[PDB]
């Protein structure tokens, strides 16, 4: 890895990866109609983490 | 919390910090006001500290000029 031009200065964005090594691998279990879907509560966790970062606290806090 | 809010990112709450960083006698050192704001606080303090160090030895800094 080498830095790019966008790493330097000039909102929150989350990447949902369902691959095995990815921490979000469990999402592949939530399948409805045979097509995987992001859980309705999945957005809630993302927004909760974003607000927690905005305030400066952890989610459990 | 002079520098940043204490406990940020889980950092230790205690650390040694100078009393004030926003002071500088620019007119003495021939620095225009615009450049004084954009100057590093380390350099702003170090100019004064160096002048104090030179005189602290009883040596007028003019004697060292040109050496």
């Amino acid at each position: 890895d080498v830095p790019a031009a966008e790493d330097f200065p000039n909102a929150a964005i989350y990447n949902i990866d369902t691959s095995s090594e990815s921490p979000d691998h469990y999402l592949v279990d939530h399948t409805l109609d045979g097509r995987v879907l992001f859980p309705a509560t999945g957005y809630l966790s993302i927004v909760w983490k974003t607000l927690a970062r905005a305030l400066g606290l952890g989610v459990e806090q | 919390d002079r520098r940043w809010k204490a406990g940020l990112y889980g950092l230790p709450r205690r650390s040694g910090k100078l009393k004030d960083l926003s002071r500088f006698d620019a007119s003495f050192f021939g620095v225009h006001p615009k450049q004084a704001h954009t100057m590093d606080p380390q350099l702003r303090l170090l100019l004064e500290v160096t002048y104090e160090a030179i005189v602290d030895g009883g040596i007028n800094p003019d004697s060292l000029r040109g050496t």
